[PDB]
């Protein structure tokens, strides 16, 4: 995979320092370098595809070396080293979109795509220029065991979930007390409703939580953490958990009091924040619990006084809210986010190729059913084929 | 069950597929049970 | 078939013993051995398959020798001896999976899959490095005939037969005498059923006798003698002889007195135990003689009184069980057991390749049926797929 | 790992062959194998330890090469070669103590127990001498992926399933119909029963059907089937779905007609056997579906129908059985028999040296509980730890 | 008796890797060996026998070399190294039956028949090769006293005792409690059974212990516990303690609740499981405790309520059962086994050549009278006669 890494990184900065006019003493290291991936090349014959629509291309390697004669490069030079690097590119390309595919529950670390075991070899690894970008440095890391890191903005850890808990429950739901969550990507929503407004509950206090259990843990997270939570702050028709019969929830919005975040780890407590609201931070966490309260408000107005009567009807819901997204993040594992297309490449092949589902990814790769179990062999094969989509969209994006 | 046991050739494979009573009977005849249970299963069921 | 084994040994003890960082003065004789088969090979050209859906393979041997030179192995050397010999092995699984299919009832012993005949030739023959595993031991002794003896635990000599057999019958079925059996595998349960206890028997006592004829004789026979049979100790309703009607047996069981086993052979006696349970041992036996009875206790409580009466219902049927199982044993022939997978291998490669029915083996090698009748043709030509199904298993299993 | 296979072989083979008055012509080998073993850990200082009860151990060692000038081993030479011998036992015996508690998720293949990452450092690989054990096998073989293979006498691969399935149920359980299954070890029990012995069903049959599935494929499996199941054949008084009532059954066994067993792989089918009991073999399965049925006798004597009446009572209710043993069986990937200590080792070394529950492993061990979820990270580790627990018996069993 | 190991070793390995066309690189050590075991016996006269049907051989040496010049092999060797191992084969098996036919109170471990006596002088030490097996490496470690260890698959250990256990009695056998046991092979099967199914019981709970004591030790056990006994579930007639009279039990089964395993060493707890079921361990035990409870169904459907009453006659009593099955086990002495035939040819032996009993061994070794009393002295001639068999077996299956 490193040998890999580094003929994309040599074949974009190819591409790029290569150029009319440029001057050797910028491109001399580089032309070492390729003149040295073509010898270890130059004898070798490759075979890749034969999963699904993928066609079977055999790559036959016999190129000429790039001088070191001139001081500016002309067009003459420029040429050869393009009708090559463009071979070479597509070569690259078809081994990644083989090895994005391949999946096996059994070492999913080790190369798949028979050419890259091949290229795995100790002939090849002569190829080795720089292993710079993060993902390939964490990959030498996770061989040479250390600690890792991933950094993340606005990553989607959390499975689309969107439902409620009743703690009080009728059949013809008319006084509920319970809580309604949507957690989808970055961001939870989260809002504890009480159709009474807590009247016949002590101190005129009622108590919600929430607990967020991820599946790996984060480190140096940014949060922004707000109230009124904005998709259960409206007239919403809600059905039963059974599914039977629905019920209606007509929300007035009230605010927190004794609300606290807590970010634990393994049970341990990490991180408290008790009345503080927007910007905020955690510094490793693998479960998240949001405690509010709702207040039912001793002194009322009349046009308020008339909506939270002492009696059943309670056409207006007493509603408590919190959102709280996770802007950045840090992460020892991998996972998927708003600002890379290492995911959106992989499923693309797949879905573009026609592969077969195997024992490892869950049907069409949704992000949902694959990160609500995250077992390690998933977690080794989403590795490497991000690794392996991070090198193609070095090259071809 | 036949195929794997009672190792088949291909004109009977396909015979068999198509459902032929010629080589249906000539198994019957041979005295298959491979065959033979599942007709008398086809009585057992045809009973009523 | 001693080439064979011999290929087989030499390559899983190349694949053993020839890894990274070895000591040639370990490695030596083997390499020598080696590189001897190498060319005694180099030159013949091998064709295998032609049955059912067993693809037709040519191979052809040129490969290179390996170097006496070193001292110490590299992997540069190791790689080229195992890209040598995964060749040897594909060829060698190939030509036992030839071998396992064919049959025949003249010279069974005599190869067939004639690429096996080619290595029975006088110039393979300097490929043999030691033939010490039990199955080719006993192949060598056999044809240079001697004493000999498979080591079986748990041996399948038994057909299945779930049977009964009545000494008194009527067409309602409500006063029986009889002995009901399951022969099966290593395990024989037998039960002597009298519905009325032995109550107009003279001196209240009925006899009853099982005698079991096996086609082979064993040898060393570690037995377990227990009482109470299981499988004939529930209530059952079982079908008539002739298939007409139906009875009901409800059992309840008595210890067997006098008890007696007879171990015999060529109808004479070898070991006889009175009253002994537990482990027992045979030292020679082709018959088994299990004599036991049904003695109605003289002194008897309310309740068992009450269901041993004098009158013709009977609701309560007296029992006499005895199970025996034989756990290990020896033999001068080959049989299936609980522990090997030379059968399993033989039947799973005939299954998959759709292997034609032959004159010998019985469709689809039922072993009830393949030991019903044990005739020397099937004998043989069992010995013979059981070993070379011994070799495939020394390498792929 | 291998290097540690090494050591072990060699240290049994030395404290074997290296015995007064043998001839040095046997052990030259062996002795030039030792010095070089002695050479490449002479300087290496090592730790062993630090978890659990385990204490901290150093090793150091500087020993002195063998003699090589005798021709007759004199005890003057056995001597030494002991007081060298038992250290480096006991060296390897923690070494092995010190690697199967260890535990990881991610790469559990990769050595634990920092010594032995410094074993399968680059200059101890001279040490190989003969990885012939199966395990070893299998493992340099998964190292260079290949076909595998464990082999298994009567495996333990159901884990411990005592329930019942009822189709029609009442409050007071007196007309039922289901069916019971107690899978455990290598044995599948299971029994349709129907009170009112299919007497209102269409055509006087009643059908059952038992899906068991494998966590694992098999192979080769030789199986044992046959009729009338022990354990569901006597009264009883088994408790409801939700515990809260109890309910009785006083069964009748009948004969299963219609009788088929189905060996199926991923949903695809592989293996069938109609009415065939005895002896039966799988070639390849992952699940196996069991199809019996229960026929009301049309002719049917007084005492039967006395207990098969056309109304609810239904005192006497009728079952069919099937009981199946796998008795041996092949697979890529460990598990444990009745054959093997290897489980047993390492259990009994973690509850001898208190190590607290990991993150992998359940509490205690429990074959139950890490069979019903087989996962590959558990796969991994088990085999790490059942392959350095067959080492350390090598030694010390 | 290392010598006659090596005698019985280099002879089967002179058998298997002297064979045609075999290569002198391969067999020159073991030529070597079998030249100066040959110069060694050479000179020396024996005697063998003289103790029932054992005729009194005379055995005389004087064999030539085995020629050294050949580079492959040839029939016109192979005849001679046959004429010549026969015989050696053969004085090999009388020998061993001569120390397998005879006993000793006064140190039993060394050599009687006398032929072994002088085989282990001096001058025949230069004969040792190899002490690989188990059984010689373990008298070689015993020797020179270590911890030792043989490995045994469902060990004959329990000696036959079925048996009851009254802890309320009356001469009617009316109202009974207490508990029925059958200890067999490597089975046990304990069944506590109450008539009156723990109505007048405190709690309506009634206990039920079994304590069974083991006259070896054991370690890292393998064992198998599942409910519901199968030989104490089903109606039976079982007779007095007195043997006067006779009682009736017809049972129905329920859990054992607050089951518990407690496996002991000298009174000190090792292991403890409470409510597991299935596959379990043992590190080292010489006392088994299994305590079970029957609890009375406190709710109960009206087919249940009907056989439960609260009045004497109890025409079904509760039962309550256990199997412990052990499938593998690890002892510092030798035991009897279903996988292995030491015990078989022994009794085989004697019983074929008529050996008076000696005073040692009980009539016809018996095993569960040999394993009742298993007194160092019957350990020791055990294991002596079990190496030797073993050794003969080697040679004479």
């Amino acid at each position: 995979m490193d040998v890999l890494y580094s003929l994309s990184k040599t074949l974009k900065d190819a591409r790029d320092k290569i150029v009319e006019g440029t001057l050797y003493s910028n491109v001399s290291d580089l032309i070492q370098q390729f003149n040295q991936m073509i010898i270890t090349m130059n004898g070798n014959e490759f075979q890749t595809g034969g999963i699904g629509n993928l066609p079977i291309r055999n790559w036959n390697f016999d190129f000429g070396l790039l001088g070191t004669t001139l001081l500016n490069l002309d067009a003459n030079y420029v040429e050869t080293a393009r009708n090559t690097i463009d071979y070479f590119v597509d070569f690259v390309d078809n081994v990644c979109m083989d090895e994005m595919v391949r999946e096996s529950q059994r070492n999913g670390i080790a190369p798949q795509s028979d050419s890259l075991r091949k290229l795995s070899g100790i002939k090849f690894k002569r190829i080795n220029f720089d292993n710079s970008s993060e993902y390939i440095e964490n990959w030498n890391l996770q061989n040479r065991r250390q600690r890792t890191g991933f950094t993340f903005h606005k990553p989607n850890i959390f499975p689309y979930s969107a439902s409620f808990t009743l703690n009080r429950s009728q059949p013809a739901h008319d006084n509920l007390m319970g809580t309604m969550w949507l957690n989808a990507g970055s961001e939870i929503q989260v809002a504890g409703f009480d159709y009474s407004c807590a009247i016949n509950a002590p101190a005129n206090i009622q108590q919600f939580e929430h607990i967020v259990q991820l599946r790996r843990v984060l480190t140096t997270a940014t949060i922004t953490l707000l109230p009124d939570a904005e998709r259960f702050s409206f007239p919403r028709v809600i059905n039963s958990a059974d599914g039977a019969t629905t019920w209606y929830f007509n929300p007035v919005i009230l605010r927190p009091n004794n609300v606290e975040v807590e970010f634990l780890l393994n049970g341990q407590i990490i991180n408290t924040y008790q009345a503080r609201f927007g910007t905020i931070i955690a510094r490793n966490f693998d479960t998240i619990r949001l405690s509010f309260q709702l207040m039912r408000p001793p002194n009322m107005t009349p046009a308020v006084a008339a909506l939270f009567p002492n009696a059943q009807p309670f056409e207006h819901h007493a509603t408590v809210g919190l959102t709280l997204r996770i802007e950045s993040a840090v992460c020892e594992s991998v996972l998927a986010d708003a600002s890379k297309t290492m995911l959106a490449n992989v499923t693309s092949v797949r879905q573009e190729y026609a592969i077969p589902v195997g024992p490892v990814f869950p049907p069409g790769m949704n992000w949902t059913d694959l990160i609500t179990n995250y077992s390690p062999s998933r977690e080794d094969n989403l590795q490497r084929v991000f690794t392996v989509a991070s090198i193609r969209s070095m090259l071809v994006k | 069950n036949l195929n794997d046991n009672y190792g088949i050739s291909r004109q009977q494979a396909f015979n068999l597929l198509r459902s032929d009573p010629r080589v249906l009977r000539e198994f019957i005849n041979q005295d298959n049970p491979i065959i033979r249970n599942r007709i008398e299963q086809l009585i057992m069921q045809c009973r009523l």
